[PDB]
Parts: structure tokens; C-alpha cells; sequence
């Protein structure tokens, strides 16, 4: 999450360091990045 | 606005693109005469480094500009870069001018230039000018194309041609149909020329400026 | 690499095109979670200081990057070089709530205070810009008070924004902004 | 030699919640027995939910008497824990200690009058954005319900958990006079020789109820 | 006159068509955050009835009109029909503006407007105006498109957003390139805007005007 | 690398102590050292 290179369980329990992200029931920017064509709208020569 | 046709042609690092494409045409050849000849006795090498595009100016296709103005451009010709230094450090060699000719106005004018790439020559009879339709050549018209392009082979009289004093290739564009600005058409078309020397190898070598 | 442009579908291009090869970049550093975990020393305005973020200098790394992605979530790791006993108080809790030792009332040592801080907003997410200088009273990560606080730093944690914003910088003047680097 | 160590600055300076435990210095103590001891419990939203309380009121009495005019509204106030009637109740006599909450709370009704006193009441619940009604007619447009005295007396209506954020505060300000959670409002249809009766309303935690983020701050 | 591209988009009963299509683009999302949240405690319902198109006017892109005029249009906004009555009878809800933006001149002009659909805000720095290229947005140019279109999701700060006093969505079109009537081009382009609120559900309810 | 006689993983993670030497695709002085003949250009006697 940035700079956490501790080899231990950072001692203090899981439900203690940070606050647990309850669920319900690059995410997207990587989705529209990994899809850019380097092709050619004609046909390469030489 | 059609069948749709585009195209980019890479030569070394240089790459001309276009949209009013029309295609191309190679004439006479499509290959190259075995450049591993006797006269070069193995003493010839491939230098596909200077193989690429350089710019030079043709005339200016103007309304008046008669039915004949065919600004010539010899090939070879003055080279301020690679291929030129090569001809100054070498005696014998041979290539093949790519040539991708443009002439910008817009899709509204009239008239046509006649692009052609012909070999050994000296000068041409007007009465003959009615047959460029015999050597590698293209036809320009702003209602279909903005670009020409025609890729020429090697002819020379020999396998490994010398250019200090000889230029086998010449490029002409006689005005077949005069230009018409018209109602809303463009004002003038400066015919620009993009060339590139291909599949070329050298043999030979002189001392130095010192 | 031509294409249609009034379509704005991402249409990049790369080396190969006219020549050259393309390499294996190791952007580990431009990793949003990585380069937001490293403390920002904002002015601990007196004693009763609210764990806000738009208080921070909108020009610092963790500040700037902060002001570039509308939404966001993360936790907190603070620092408090100070006097007395830091008695933090949750979000929503009455200003006055921060005073009773029973509350997390830390006891001074030498010299600041390094503690962990949960993200405690009633909203599933927070933001540096609420279209609803004028941003919500639930937008605070708790609130501290001691009896004199001299250093306020916020190491944001387990970072993760959403949506983007505009990134600009030091308007040069000579098409190339000159400023002494680190020389031998 | 020995294992080196980084006497790290800032880690260990007494915290009124510190996770770790202190040192024991007596040990070996066997206590008495705590077997099945009466009415234990271990959660305050367990007894809150499990044993409701009536509400303080105008005057102080818990009940309410049937209006005998057009003024029907039997109740009406800020839908939040600050609610004076609640501020004393069991659920309110604690939400003090927790900055936020979510969930549902309940309003139990009862009659006490004669059998010759058949009566009808109403329970409207409007939200933030408008001021509460005063006419069950205008009110019948919120999320409500109608009932009338019978054989069984009691009745407990659960009021909905509605708010932008899944949460919001128990405290309040003179900024929140527009309340982030609504103005629940009870009314009175019609009745019979059932004027001046007692309709006492109590309050428990519904099942949806939840409470979090401990905050202690001077309260008597 | 091309690869050919048309398209009609139905929302309820209202259906915008176009021919200079270019496509679209959804940004940030493409979905919607589970609108079966806790705060709405089952007390929320689908009212895809008011889900459709309504018209509102943007500025008038005129030749002078500087490199910045970006007529804003907050979304939500005044509704003389359904969706509006809904916001007056409700507190909590959430949707997703479709938005199909047109701007009629013809295939002869110059310049471009910059269409974008950005969330929570207050006001923008000019120096920032060089990066709308970050939020759901389109680009207009009469030589390819007459229509824009970009369909926005739900962002809000919460699952079920209230609009009596808050408007998460704003719509701007800064003039990136000034307009040029030209020789035979059109005279002026009034940028028209067609919007529609989608996948929306309510929760909550007040008394009545009485 | 000089004087590192720690029995532990020096606590702090690998990608943390030093900067990782990305590859591509006495080294030599030992190569021209381990090749010096002690022979004789004639023939030993006695």
C-alpha cells in the first residue's frame, strides 16, 4: 500500500491496523488504457 | 467517402502517409539485376542505411501553366545527407528511387499533371510527350488523388552504375490538363516530391579530401 | 498511427511504427498506492486540529496527487511533535468530545506521536471536491487536540482514489523551465 | 554477542486503548464461581432491542390524549437521537457514546381507556427536504399505516433507515435544523367517547439497528 | 460517403437518430454501484418511466466566440416533466445521464467544441481546461461528425444521491478551435443538447403541496 | 558484500535494503590471472 516492507504481521492484529472494507451483494482506467491500437488505416509499404 | 483507401510507406526511419491514395505502379521491373556481378568482384556491400526519404521541389502548377510544363528532376541528384556522401566516397553503385509524389490543392480543382519516371535520356520531343504512357508513370487528379507514387527499379546500362558523371533516372510531370481554381476551389498547387533510394549496394572507394 | 479523432477512443502509437523497438518499463514508482504513503507535514493550526486534507499545501506530492483524483479512500498514520496529551476523537463526535482522558488520550514521551488511524466516514467514500471553501462536515478523519501541537503530518494509507482531475505545473517562460538540480 | 535492536522513537507511549496488555505481578488466583448467574448480557443493543422504554413528553407524562378538534397531530419532532422524548429512553440513554449509527428503531403503541372507548390513530414518516404535515390527508403520502383499538392492545411499528450515507450522526447542530434524517410525525384519525385516553409510545432497537465508533464526552 | 455509420438510441419512447455518428464513449464506469444499499433498506424502487430524452440549450458557437467558451449545463437540472416531479416527490435517488449532443452547421466549417461530462465540482481553472481529456468526453468537428454522444454512469458520493440541494453531474463544451464560416460554409452553429436519465431508482417520500 | 554477518533477513524486505540490479538480454581480471605458466622454455636438469 506504499511502503510496507515489514517481514512480520506488523504485530497488532488484522482487524486493528486498518479498518476492514466490508463488501456488498486500475479497475477501469487500466481498462481503457490497455486497448490502444498502433495499427495503420491503409497498409504499410517498403 | 468511398471504397476507402489509405497507406504509409516506411523506408529506414522516414515514412510518408496519405489518404487520397489511388495505389501505385512499378514499371519495367519489380526486382533488380543480380548485383553480385563480376566487375564488383565480391568487393560490393549493402548499405541500406541511406535508404529513405528526402525532399526536393518540383514546379508550381498554376492556372496559366501551359499543356506541357513538365518540371524535370534528375535522379540521382544533390544529396545533403547520406546517399550523397556515399556517392562522394564511392565510384560504382546502384539503387532504385522509391518516389512518392504529392501535389496539394483539394478535392475541387480541374486538370491533371502526368507523373512519370524514365531512364537514360537527354531531352524529349513535344510530339513524343504524348507517350509518357510507356515508362513507369502515374496520373494526378484532385477529385480522386492528392498523392501519386510509383516505385522505380534499377535499369542503368550496367549492373553497378557510377554517378559522378551520369544520372540514369529522370522525373517529369507534364501538365496534361490545365488548372482551374474555379468557384470555391483552392488557389494554387505546389507539386512537392518525396523520394527514397532503395536496394542499393556499393563497390569501390577513393582517398580523402586531405 | 492514423485513425478517427472526433471519436476519442484511445488510439495510441509506439516506437515500432517507423522503426525501433519498445522496452519493458518498471513504473513501480508511478504506483498510486505507493507514492501517496509517505507523510505530509501540514500546519497543525494551534491544538484543536481537524484531520482534513484540503488544509495541506495543494502543491506537495501527497497533496497534489491528492488533489488530482476526485474520489478516494485510505487510512491514516499521523505524527504530532507536541505538548500535553493527544486525545483524538472519532468522526461526528462532538467538538467537545475531545477532552476526556478515557477517549484515546495518548501520554507524551519523546518527541512526537506515531499512531494508526482508521478512515471513519459514514459515507462509503470521501472527496476533495463536493459539488453539494465549502466542503462537508463529515469529511473529517476524526479530530485531534492536546495542549499545544507543533507538527502535523498525515501518512495516508492503503490509498485508492477513483476518477481523475487536471495535472499542471510550474508555468515556465522559455519553453524550458530552468532550476538548479544536484551537481558534483 | 546479542540481538541488536532499534529503540524506535514514538512506539509505546501509553494509549487509552492500547491493544496490548500490561504486566501481572501477583498471579495464581482462583476466584469464586460465576455459574449460571441470573440475567447476564454482553451487548447494549441487546437489552436496548430486548427491552423498550416509554418516551418523555410535553409536560413529562409518556402517554397522550385524543384531541377532540381538527388539530389531530398527537406527536411530531426531529427524527434523530437528540429527540428529547428519546433523550432519556434506553436506546437514547446510550447512543450518546457512539458518534454514528444506522438501522431501525421501533415505536410501540398502547391504549388504556375503557372498552366504551373505541379509537383510531395514524403514524406518518416524512424525510429531509420538506417540513412535516399536520393533516393525515397530506401525510397519507409518506410511508405510513393506520390502526384501531381492539382485543390486542400493543403494536410496534418499525421506522425505516433512510439517509444518503449508510450512516450519519447521533449528535446535532444549529446547522442540522434541516436534519439529515427526517421529522417522523404521528397523528389522530377519529374516535368515540375515546377522548382523553392514554396512547403511550415506547422504543426498542429493530433488527436492522446497528451502532458504532465509541465517543465518550461528559453526560449527566 | 465513407465506411458508413448511422445510429438511433431509444430511451423509453424518445429516440435520437443521427448520421454523422463517430460513435461514443462511456467513462469512469459502464455499470452502476449496487443500488440495493442499506440506507435505502429495501425501501427503493425502479421507476424507468421518466428514463428518456428532454431538450435544453447550450450556447451558440460563433466565429468570435473565444478559445474557452464552454457553456456549462448542470445535470440534474430543471425538469418540466417526469424526472422533475420525481425529484419533488422524492429525497433520495440516483440515475445516469445518457446525453446525445448535436451541433448543426454542415460539413464545411472549421474548429471544434470539446464535449465532456464531469462530476462533483464547483469551478475550473483555465490552466486546467487543457485536460477535460480526463473525464467522460467527446470531440466535435463538422468534417466527420454532427453529433457527439457520451453516456455517463453514476458517481455521486453516495449510493442514493439527493438533488434538492446537490447536482453531481455537470456538462461543458469549451471551444478548442474557433469557428470559421469560410467561403461556402454554414453561417452559425447553435449547439443543441439532448439528454436522458437512465437506470434510476428512488427511495423516500414527503407529504404534499396541501 | 563486506561486513554483513547478520543471521536474519536484516528485517526490511529484499527490494528495500539495496536497489535491484536489473539484468539485460573477478569476472575478467581473474580470467587473465589464473593462466600464468611456471614452466621452462628448455628442459630441467639435475
Amino acid at each position: 500500500s506504499g511502503n510496507t516492507g515489514s517481514i512480520i504481521n506488523n504485530y497488532y492484529m488484522q482487524q486493528y491496523q486498518n479498518s476492514m472494507d466490508t463488501q456488498l451483494g486500475n479497475d477501469w482506467f487500466s481498462k481503457l488504457a490497455s486497448s490502444a491500437f498502433s495499427g495503420l488505416f491503409g497498409a504499410l509499404l517498403a | 467517402l468511398l471504397e476507402d483507401r489509405i497507406l504509409t510507406t516506411r523506408n529506414g526511419h522516414t515514412t510518408s502517409t496519405t489518404q487520397s491514395s489511388v495505389g501505385v505502379t512499378y514499371g519495367y521491373a519489380t526486382a533488380e539485376d543480380f548485383v553480385s556481378g563480376p566487375n564488383t568482384s565480391g568487393l560490393e556491400t549493402r548499405v541500406a542505411q541511406a535508404e529513405r526519404f528526402f525532399k526536393t521541389h518540383l514546379f508550381d502548377w498554376v492556372t496559366s501553366d501551359p499543356f506541357g510544363r513538365c518540371h524535370l528532376l534528375e535522379l540521382p541528384t544533390d544529396h545533403k545527407g547520406v546517399y550523397g556522401y556515399l556517392t562522394d566516397s564511392y565510384a560504382y553503385m546502384r539503387n532504385g528511387w522509391d518516389v512518392e509524389v504529392t501535389a496539394v490543392g483539394n478535392q475541387f480543382n480541374g486538370g491533371c499533371l502526368l507523373v512519370a519516371m524514365v531512364p537514360e535520356l537527354c531531352s524529349i520531343q513535344k510530339r513524343e510527350l504524348y507517350q509518357l504512357t510507356l515508362f513507369p508513370h502515374q496520373f494526378i487528379n484532385p477529385r480522386t488523388n492528392m498523392t501519386a507514387h510509383i516505385t522505380v527499379p534499377f535499369v542503368g546500362v550496367n549492373r553497378y552504375d557510377q554517378y559522378k558523371v551520369h544520372k540514369p533516372w529522370t522525373l517529369v510531370v507534364m501538365v496534361v490538363a490545365p488548372l482551374t481554381v474555379n468557384s470555391e476551389g483552392a488557389p494554387q498547387i505546389k507539386v512537392y516530391a518525396n523520394i527514397a533510394p532503395t536496394n542499393v549496394h556499393v563497390a569501390g572507394e577513393f582517398p580523402s579530401k586531405e | 498511427t492514423t485513425s478517427a479523432g472526433e471519436s476519442a477512443d484511445p488510439v495510441t502509437a509506439t516506437v515500432e511504427n517507423y522503426g525501433g523497438e519498445t522496452q519493458v518499463q518498471r513504473r513501480q514508482h508511478t504506483d498510486v498506492s505507493f507514492i501517496l504513503d509517505r507523510f505530509v507535514k501540514v500546519t497543525p493550526k494551534d491544538q484543536i486540529n481537524v484531520l482534513d486534507l484540503m488544509q495541506t499545501p495543494a502543491h506537495t506530492l501527497v497533496g497534489a496527487l491528492l488533489r488530482t483524483a476526485t474520489y478516494y479512500f485510505a487510512d491514516l498514520e499521523v505524527a504530532v511533535k507536541h505538548e500535553g496529551n493527544l486525545t483524538w476523537v472519532p468522526n461526528g463526535a462532538p467538538e467537545a468530545a475531545l477532552d476526556n482522558t478515557t477517549n484515546p488520550t495518548a501520554y507524551h514521551k519523546a518527541p512526537l506521536t506515531r499512531l494508526a488511524l482508521p478512515y471513519t466516514a459514514p459515507h462509503r467514500v470521501l472527496a476533495t471536491v463536493y459539488n453539494g471553501r465549502a466542503l462537508p462536515t463529515s469529511f473529517n478523519y476524526g479530530a485531534i487536540k492536546a495542549t499545544r501541537v507543533t507538527e502535523l503530518l498525515y501518512r495516508m494509507k492503503r490509498a485508492e482514489t477513483y476518477c481523475p482531475r487536471p495535472l499542471l505545473a510550474i508555468h515556465p517562460d522559455q519553453a524550458r523551465h530552468k532550476q538548479k538540480i544536484v551537481a558534483p | 554477542g546479542i540481538f541488536p535492536v532499534a529503540c524506535s522513537d514514538g512506539y509505546g507511549g501509553l494509549v487509552t486503548t492500547d491493544p496490548k496488555t500490561a504486566d501481572p505481578a501477583y498471579g495464581k488466583v482462583f476466584n469464586p464461581p460465576r455459574n449460571m448467574l441470573p440475567g447476564r448480557f454482553t451487548n447494549f443493543l441487546d437489552v436496548a432491542e430486548a427491552c423498550p422504554t416509554f418516551l418523555h413528553f410535553e409536560g413529562d407524562v409518556p402517554y397522550v390524549t385524543t384531541k377532540t378538534d381538527s388539530d389531530r397531530v398527537l406527536a411530531q419532532f426531529d427524527l434523530s437521537l437528540a429527540a428529547k422524548h428519546m433523550s432519556n429512553t434506553f436506546l437514547a440513554g446510550l447512543a450518546q457514546y457512539y458518534t454514528q449509527y444506522s438501522g431501525t428503531i421501533n415505536l410501540h403503541f398502547m391504549f388504556t381507556g375503557p372498552t366504551d372507548a373505541k379509537a383510531r390513530y395514524m403514524i406518518a414518516y416524512a424525510p429531509p427536504g420538506m417540513e412535516p404535515p399536520k393533516t393525515p390527508e397530506a401525510a397519507a403520502h409518506c410511508i405510513h399505516a393506520e390502526w384501531d383499538t381492539g382485543l390486542n392492545s400493543k403494536f410496534t411499528f418499525s421506522i425505516p433507515y433512510l439517509s444518503a450515507a449508510d450512516y450519519a450522526y447521533t449528535a446535532s447542530d444549529t446547522a442540522e435544523t434541516t436534519n439529515v434524517q427526517g421529522w417522523v410525525c404521528l397523528f389522530q384519525i377519529t374516535h368515540g367517547k375515546a377522548d382523553g385516553d392514554a396512547l403511550v409510545v415506547l422504543a426498542s432497537a429493530g433488527k436492522d439497528f446497528e451502532l458504532r465508533l465509541p465517543v465518550d464526552a461528559r453526560t449527566q
